[PDB]
């Protein structure tokens, strides 16, 4: 006996829990451009001195399916997106009965409608037509000479974005606030979520950018090793899957229209920015994929699916059944337009037990849209005057069900991203943040004067 | 050893740098640094700038009612109960993480706390009466 | 044919194109509603 207490200020300790963070990026494009989406018009720059220490003998057990990392990234980019098209031109008085015809195809695809209707002039006494384009699937048949409609009108209301918001996503750091630390695996194969035996606790995460893809992730992380697969639970197949790509695959997408800003002004100030006359031939969107590098990938995928899948039964790639053509089609943002790249040709391929062609996709473009299924408020994107491309990496896959098999064999996963919070899982697997104590307590021989 | 270089060290080598721990923890994350300022990423760094102080001032505030105002280790006067822990001496100092001992004293680390403030400043500051001036 | 404190009316308002008007009988309150000047308008 005779042993007495001590306390310790400053003891590494912590609890699994999770509070706000913050944006980190630095100087990026101010001047040559600005009013960024993401960034905002400012944000907390970073230092160039990366924040990192090596934490050794230490094996914390990380979560990423029930990471709330991910939970206040969704939300915080649903607020964001909401707070930079507040002020920007609405478009209500573009419901009005449309007549259109198709455009000119001399006389024989169509996919886009020459379409007018009239509008609000400078002064609400006067109204003005004028003749504008429009795309399929923005608008929808009402009941000779075709007549049409905003399918937005039917369901929610408009607002256009602004021509001069930046929709690049760039790399938004999220730091830890004082008093915690984010904790970072450096387990190379991290198979689902358990206990990560190489661990960094950093304060600043990576350059994470906010890519808004669906089935297909581009510009994602990977660190090595075969083709990682994650999922929240691997027997029920109702549970979808992350894939990360040991190697990325060079895609480009692009437009080959030739577009027009028409300017019309509606109202006292706000103009509507819509689609002229498409100058130089008329052809389809399309996104290239190298034939020979995807062949590759398919291959890796389903090496390592295999011991994780009995390695017995069938692979049975199909086209994303079901569904809906923005959920299941690659959707994605890229120059300003919205692209929606056919999927269902890159899957066909199946592979079982033991100057170049490159395939390509079509893909269709649409203005009206109201992303992860948000029907609160709808925007219109100005089509982007000039030439387009898009030119990204491909690092992710996202794979959904194979059916309600019994027993038997021959299953695998078609693609499907029914969820956008998953998009962003795909770069933070590995971090958690945990609130750390500085206070504790340990006894020891030890005492202070007798009487103070 | 910059910061928690110790987290799986021993409880000794971790505490012969728990000042870099100390230091880091306030001062941290860089706080310091259209025509609007009311965007979301400012109130998400005001917040978590608030939880900043008074999370340290939480903390702080216990250190002052125990004398260690300016001192990252005190002895305390306060005798160890048994039942709190069987180990001896060199049981615990030379095998266990702050980790595993953060556990092992999380059911009865308010029992401590109530005790410490009593004998090493609620009667040491009192003892004075008979020894100030006499 | 003949307490009342309530009226079967109607109006013409806005639909979801600002080019075309519709017609909808609603109903409304007394108090909620007090005169302007054969058929009450
Ligand atoms: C997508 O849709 C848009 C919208 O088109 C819409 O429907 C058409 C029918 C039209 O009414 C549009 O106003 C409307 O918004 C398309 O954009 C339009 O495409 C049409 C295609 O025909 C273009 O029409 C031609 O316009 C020529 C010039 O007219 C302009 O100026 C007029 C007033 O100017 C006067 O003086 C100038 C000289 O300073 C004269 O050149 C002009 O004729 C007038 O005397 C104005 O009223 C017009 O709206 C327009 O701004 C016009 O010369 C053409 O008409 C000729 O020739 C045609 C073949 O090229 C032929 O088919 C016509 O029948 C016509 O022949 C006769 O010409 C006489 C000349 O005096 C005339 O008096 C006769 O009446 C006429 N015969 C009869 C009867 O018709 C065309 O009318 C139009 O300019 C485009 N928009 C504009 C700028 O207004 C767009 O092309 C579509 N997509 C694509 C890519 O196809
Ligand atoms: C995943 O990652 C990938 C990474 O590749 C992302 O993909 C793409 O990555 C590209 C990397 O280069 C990004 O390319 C940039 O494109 C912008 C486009 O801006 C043009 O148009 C703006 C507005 O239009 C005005 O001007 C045009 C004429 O161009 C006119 O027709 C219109 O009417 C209107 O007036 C202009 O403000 C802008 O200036 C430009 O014209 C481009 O600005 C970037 O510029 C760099 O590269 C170009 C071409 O080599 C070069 O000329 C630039 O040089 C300097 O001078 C120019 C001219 O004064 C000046 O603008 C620059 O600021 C420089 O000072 C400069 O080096 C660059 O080409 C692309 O945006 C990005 N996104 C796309 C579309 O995919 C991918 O996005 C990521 N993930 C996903 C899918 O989101
Ligand atoms: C994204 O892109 C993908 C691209 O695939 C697209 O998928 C399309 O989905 C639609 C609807 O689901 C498909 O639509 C129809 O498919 C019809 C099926 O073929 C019948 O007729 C056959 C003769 O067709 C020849 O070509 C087919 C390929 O389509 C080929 O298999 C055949 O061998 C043959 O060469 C007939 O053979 C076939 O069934 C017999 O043969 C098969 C194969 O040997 C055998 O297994 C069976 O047992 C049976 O013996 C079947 O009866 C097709 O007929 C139809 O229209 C065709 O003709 C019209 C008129 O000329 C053409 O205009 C049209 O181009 C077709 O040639 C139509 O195509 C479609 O096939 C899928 N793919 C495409 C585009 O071909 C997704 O939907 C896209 N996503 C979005 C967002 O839309
Ligand atoms: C990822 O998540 C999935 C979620 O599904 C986890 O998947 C587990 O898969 C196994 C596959 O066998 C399931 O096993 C069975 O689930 C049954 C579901 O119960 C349903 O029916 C109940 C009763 O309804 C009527 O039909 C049943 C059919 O058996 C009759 O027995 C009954 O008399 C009725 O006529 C409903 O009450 C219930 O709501 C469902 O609709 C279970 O019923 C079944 O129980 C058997 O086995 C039990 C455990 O040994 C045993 O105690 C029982 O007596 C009985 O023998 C059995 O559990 C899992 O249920 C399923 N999990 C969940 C959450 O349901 C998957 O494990 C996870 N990831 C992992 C770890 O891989
Ligand atoms: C820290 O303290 C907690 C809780 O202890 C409380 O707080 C302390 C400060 C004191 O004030 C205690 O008096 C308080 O009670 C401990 O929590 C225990 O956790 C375990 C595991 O989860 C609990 O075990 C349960 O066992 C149930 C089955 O009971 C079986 O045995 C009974 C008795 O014979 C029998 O009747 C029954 O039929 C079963 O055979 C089981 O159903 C349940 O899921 C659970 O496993 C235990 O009950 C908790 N403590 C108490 C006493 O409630 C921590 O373990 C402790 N940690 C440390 C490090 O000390
Ligand atoms: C806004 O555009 C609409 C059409 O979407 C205008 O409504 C009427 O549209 C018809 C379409 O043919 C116009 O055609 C004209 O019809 C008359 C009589 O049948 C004919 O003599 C003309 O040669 C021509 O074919 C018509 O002008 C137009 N208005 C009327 C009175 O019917 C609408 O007028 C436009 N602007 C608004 C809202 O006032
Ligand atoms: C990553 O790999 C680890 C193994 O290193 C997996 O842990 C083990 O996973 C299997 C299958 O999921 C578990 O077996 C099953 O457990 C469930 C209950 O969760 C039970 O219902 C089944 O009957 C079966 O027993 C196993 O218990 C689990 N743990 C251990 C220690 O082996 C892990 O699932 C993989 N996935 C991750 C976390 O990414
Ligand atoms: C997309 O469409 C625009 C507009 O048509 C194209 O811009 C045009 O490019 C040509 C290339 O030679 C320019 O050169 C010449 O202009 C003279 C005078 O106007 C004209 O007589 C010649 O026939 C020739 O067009 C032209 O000035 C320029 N702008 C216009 C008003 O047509 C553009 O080239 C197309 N796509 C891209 C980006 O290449
Ligand atoms: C919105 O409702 C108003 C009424 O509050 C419409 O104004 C006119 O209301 C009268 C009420 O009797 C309608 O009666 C019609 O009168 C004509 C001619 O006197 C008669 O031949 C018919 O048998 C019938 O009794 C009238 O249709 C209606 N419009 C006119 C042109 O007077 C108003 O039209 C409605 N919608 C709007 C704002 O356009
Ligand atoms: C697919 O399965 C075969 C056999 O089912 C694997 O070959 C080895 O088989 C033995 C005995 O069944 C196992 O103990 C080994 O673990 C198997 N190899 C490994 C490394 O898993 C074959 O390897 C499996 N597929 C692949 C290519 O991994
Ligand atoms: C225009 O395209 C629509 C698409 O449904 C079609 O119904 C209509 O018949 C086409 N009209 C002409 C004449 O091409
Ligand atoms: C993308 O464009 C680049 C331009 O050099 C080209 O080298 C590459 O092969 C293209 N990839 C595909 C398949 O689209
Ligand atoms: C070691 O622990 C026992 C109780 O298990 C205790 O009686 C003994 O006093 C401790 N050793 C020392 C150094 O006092």
């Amino acid at each position: 006996e005779n042993l007495w207490v001590t306390v310790y200020y400053g003891v590494p300790v912590w609890k699994d829990a999770e509070t706000t963070l913050f944006c980190a990026s630095d100087a990026k494009a101010y001047e040559t451009e600005k009013h960024n989406v993401w960034a905002t018009h400012a944000c907390v720059p970073t230092d160039p001195n990366p924040q990192e220490i090596h934490l050794e003998n230490v094996t914390e057990e990380f979560n990423m399916w029930k990471n709330n990392m991910v939970e206040q990234m969704h939300t915080d980019i649903i607020s964001l997106w909401d707070q930079s098209l507040k002020p920007c031109v609405k478009l209500t008085p573009l419901c009005v009965t449309l007549q259109c015809t198709n455009v000119t195809n001399n006389i024989t695809r169509t996919e886009l409608k020459n379409c007018s209707f009239n509008m609000t002039t400078e002064l609400r006494d006067k109204k003005q037509k004028v003749y504008s384009l429009f795309y399929r699937l923005d608008v929808v048949q009402i009941n000779s000479n075709k007549e049409y409609r905003l399918i937005n009108c039917n369901t929610s209301a408009i607002t256009q974005a602004c021509p001069k918001v930046s929709f690049e996503p760039i790399p938004i750091h999220y730091c830890a606030p004082a008093g915690f630390a984010i904790l970072k695996c450096k387990d190379k194969k991290f198979n689902g979520t358990g206990p990560c035996p190489s661990v960094s606790t950093v304060q600043c995460t990576h350059g994470i950018k906010p890519v808004v893809s669906t089935q297909l992730l581009l510009n994602g992380s990977l660190a090595e090793e075969e083709v990682m697969i994650r999922s929240e639970n691997i027997t029920n197949n109702a549970k979808n899957i992350l894939v990360q790509f040991n190697t990325p695959v060079q895609i480009n997408c692009t437009r080959p229209n030739n577009n027009t800003r028409k300017s019309i002004r509606i109202g006292p100030g706000q103009a509507f920015y819509a689609t002229g006359d498409i100058i130089g031939d008329i052809r389809q969107a399309h996104c290239n994929v190298s034939k020979a590098t995807w062949n590759e990938t398919l291959g890796k995928v389903v090496k390592q699916l295999r011991k994780h899948f009995g390695n017995n039964t069938i692979i049975r790639f199909a086209n994303s059944s079901g569904g809906d053509l923005e959920v299941t089609t690659h959707s994605f943002n890229c120059g300003g337009e919205f692209f929606y790249c056919n999927t269902s040709g890159l899957f066909n391929s199946t592979w079982i037990s033991n100057s170049n062609d490159s395939i390509t996709l079509p893909c269709r473009i649409k203005q009206i849209i109201n992303m992860w299924q948000r029907i609160g408020q709808a925007m219109y994107a100005p089509p982007i005057q000039g030439v387009i491309r898009c030119v990204s990496n491909i690092t992710g896959l996202i794979l959904t069900r194979d059916g309600g098999s019994t027993n038997s064999t021959t299953e695998t996963f078609r693609p499907g991203g029914g969820d956008m919070r998953d998009n962003w899982r795909s770069e933070l697997y590995k971090y958690k943040v945990v609130k750390i104590e500085p206070l504790g307590v340990a006894p020891t021989r030890c005492k202070r004067r007798v009487v103070g | 050893l910059g910061f928690l270089g110790a987290a799986g060290s021993t409880m000794g080598a971790a505490s012969m740098t728990l000042t870099v721990q100390a230091r880091n923890l306030l001062s941290g994350i860089v706080q310091q640094q259209h025509l609007l300022k009311l965007t979301v990423w400012g109130i998400k760094q005001l917040q978590a700038r608030v939880l900043a102080v008074e999370r340290y001032l939480r903390d702080q505030q216990l250190l002052g009612i125990w004398g260690c105002s300016g001192k990252l280790i005190c002895c305390t006067n306060v005798p160890w109960n048994s039942s709190w822990s069987n180990r001896n001496l060199s049981e615990i100092w030379d095998n266990m993480t702050w980790l595993q001992w953060d556990k092992e004293i999380s059911n009865y680390t308010q029992i401590i706390y109530g005790l410490l403030e009593e004998s090493q400043n609620q009667q040491e500051k009192n003892e004075q009466d008979l020894l100030a001036l006499d």
